[PDB]
């Protein structure tokens, strides 16, 4: 009864259609006891569809569950950014010790390319007082997720010095944000002057750079 | 009709996990309660349930669970904890009172349990100040806390548009740190106050940090 | 929305060769048997099922003698009959789930042995 869903890479444009299959090694109870759930990041799961094809109260009719026995499928028609989520199927079986979810299939809305707005933040005097200095480079509302951040200290490329973090696809407009954190010791931070992060990305013709001189 | 789960947090390997799911607007005599978890970055994992006549039943695995209930709440108890117990735990209402996986329809918000021998540590909160179009970013660096989670609000919640709170990253130091940014018109620095409302409930830490432009 | 003539529990002893666990839905509305589904649940397990569409009965090998009089279904009788060996081995709480089209219901009976 292990459930296998479509491997998590299902994509479509606003208005396009996505398809997500859920396979069961054992056939589910009455051939139709299979539910569909939608989980956006950080939220609780929401029920969409149950008994394979019945829709939960208030779920738009563009979510369509079909199949029987061991094979089910969730068709999301008229896709929109509000549908960036991961989707799970859940099966029931004649002994409840086997009830389980699938592994999840994330859906990703394609939109038109959007270059990031970059901002670079110097450390706070609060934190310098502690001996460490964080430099933060923020890449705002870009698409698609592949972006590249190059840290430079007095025109000197950095390495192994940086940690990143990327939001999930924005539900209102299908973009991403990214944050880079340069960690230096207070000593190292105050032996230099020009701190910059170079952002290269598909929506920028030339790599954008954003800097600050220590002490503006 | 709604369910609410108790606080989770940090749990030592010698400790025992006890989670309560308080339902309201419906009776446990008429519905099953299901417990689901999710490892960070991973998929929903069905734990088990307790039927509407009060009997619990459990899926095929690793863990030592015991689901119980009283008149109005349902308790998940775990023993012999492991690093792989670190998950967000969900309770949900299940329709066939007999406990069949027909539909999970009323879910809880969920709580994070961290199984680790590490000590909790409250965050330090630093302003991210704009320096220099006409739009300015600003934010709050939330450094060196343990375990997850941290919550960040802006101006006590009255500011949500354009907010981006990043997923925590784990540092070599073994401590989490995140950023939470917001973008506003550059003209509003000087007439509008921006304050980040950081919470870290494991460490009993509330920080309100006026992010001001230098 | 199915309702039932509930019995809290039924008793039986070593004298019982057979065991009846009653199930009586009162507001049945089907006129042919192929729309009705019956399932008996014990310790998370479907120990008896009757899929009316297919006229098929199914039991695990450890409830081999469990049955239902299909001739009484439309009249609302879904009661389960077992031999004494399958009952005395599986005392406890049973659930009777009957499905007629989309309409569904459940009722609970404890099988108790008196010694
Ligand atoms: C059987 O179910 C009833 C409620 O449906 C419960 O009160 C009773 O104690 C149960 N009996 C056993 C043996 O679990
Ligand atoms: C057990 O047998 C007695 C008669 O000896 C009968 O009245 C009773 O209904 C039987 N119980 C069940 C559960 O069939
Ligand atoms: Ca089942």
């Amino acid at each position: 009864p292990m459930l296998t869903q479509s491997p998590s890479f299902l994509s479509a444009s606003v208005g396009d259609r996505v398809t997500i299959t859920c396979q069961s090694s054992q056939s589910v109870y009455r051939n139709k006891y299979l539910s569909w759930y939608q989980q956006k990041p950080g939220k609780a799961p929401k029920l969409l569809i149950y008994y394979a094809s019945t829709l939960a109260s208030g779920v738009p009719s563009r979510f369509s569950g079909s199949g029987s026995g061991t094979e089910f499928t969730l068709t999301i028609s008229s896709l929109q950014p509000e549908d960036f989520a991961t989707y799970y199927c859940a099966g029931d079986y004649s002994d409840d010790i086997e009830n389980a979810f699938g592994g999840g299939t994330k859906v990703e809305i394609k939109r038109t390319v959007a270059a990031p707005s970059v901002f670079i933040f110097p450390p706070s005097d609060e934190q310098l007082k502690s001996g460490t200095a964080s430099v933060v480079c923020l890449l705002n509302n870009f698409y698609p997720r592949e972006a590249k951040v190059q840290w430079k200290v007095d025109n000197a490329l950095q390495s192994g010095n940086s940690q990143e973090s990327v939001t999930e696809q924005d539900s209102k407009d299908s973009t991403y944000s990214l944050s880079s954190t340069l960690t230096l010791s207070k000593a190292d931070y105050e032996k230099h002057k020009v701190y910059a992060c170079e952002v290269t990305h598909q929506g920028l013709s030339s790599p954008v750079t954003k800097s600050f001189n220590r002490g503006e | 009709q709604s369910v609410k789960e108790s606080g989770g947090g940090l749990f030592q390997p010698g400790g025992s996990l006890r989670l309560s799911c308080s339902v309201s607007g419906f009776s446990l005599s008429s519905y099953a309660i299901s417990w689901v978890r999710q490892a960070p970055g991973k998929g929903l994992e069905y734990i088990g349930y307790i039927s509407s006549i009060g009997d619990p039943y459990y899926a095929d695995w690793k863990g030592r669970f015991t689901i119980s209930r009283d008149s109005s709440t349902v308790y998940l108890q775990m023993t012999s904890l492991r690093a792989e117990d670190t998950a967000v735990y969900f309770c949900a209402r299940s329709y066939p009172g007999n406990g069949d996986l027909g539909r999970l329809d009323i879910w809880g918000q969920g709580t994070t349990v961290t199984v680790s021998s590490a000590s909790t540590k409250g965050p330090s909160v630093f302003p991210l100040a704009p320096s220099s179009g006409g739009t300015a970013a600003l934010g709050c660096l939330v450094k060196d806390y343990f375990p997850e989670p941290v919550t960040v609000s802006w101006n006590s919640g009255a500011l949500t548009s354009g907010v981006h709170t990043f997923p925590a990253v784990l540092q070599s130091s073994g401590l989490y740190s995140l950023s939470s940014v917001v973008t506003v018109p550059s003209s509003s620095l000087g007439t509008q106050t921006y304050i980040c409302n950081v919470n870290h409930k494991p460490s009993n830490t509330k920080v309100d940090k006026k992010v001001e432009p230098k | 929305q199915l309702l039932f003539n509930k019995t809290k529990s039924v008793e039986f002893t070593f004298g019982n060769d057979t065991v009846v666990i009653p199930c009586f839905v009162t507001n049945m509305e089907a006129q042919n048997t192929t729309e009705v589904y019956v399932k008996w649940k014990f310790k998370g397990r479907d120990i008896y099922t009757f899929d009316g569409a297919l006229n098929k009965s199914t039991v695990p090998t450890d409830f081999s003698s469990a049955k239902i009089e299909v001739s009484q279904l439309l009249k609302g009788d879904a009661s389960l009959k077992m031999d004494k060996s399958d009952a005395v081995s599986h005392t406890g709480n049973y659930t009777c789930e009957v499905t007629e089209l989309t309409r569904e219901g459940e009722t609970i009976i404890e099988l108790k042995y008196r010694v």
